[PDB]
């Protein structure tokens, strides 16, 4: 469930991180090994992104 | 505050 919301943008710097612009949708974001990162969908793509620079959805 | 990533692993 959980889609979260982007509010500070962010440039994949990993080869596994999303790049993300604020007010879009990541869907199916899940809680990781690591801490303060997500992981989710976008445009088509998996990849990890700071769970600080957005907000949940519901 | 404009957010930073905290570091990895």
């Amino acid at each position: 469930m959980v889609d979260y919301i982007v509010e500070y943008d962010y440039d994949a710097v990993h080869d596994d991180e999303l790049t993300i612009r604020v007010g879009e949708i990541i869907r199916n974001v899940k809680k990781l090994q690591e801490e303060g990162w997500l992981e989710g969908e976008l445009n088509g793509r998996r990849g990890m992104f700071p769970d600080n620079f957005v907000k949940e959805i519901k | 505050g404009p957010p930073l990533p905290r570091p990895r692993v």
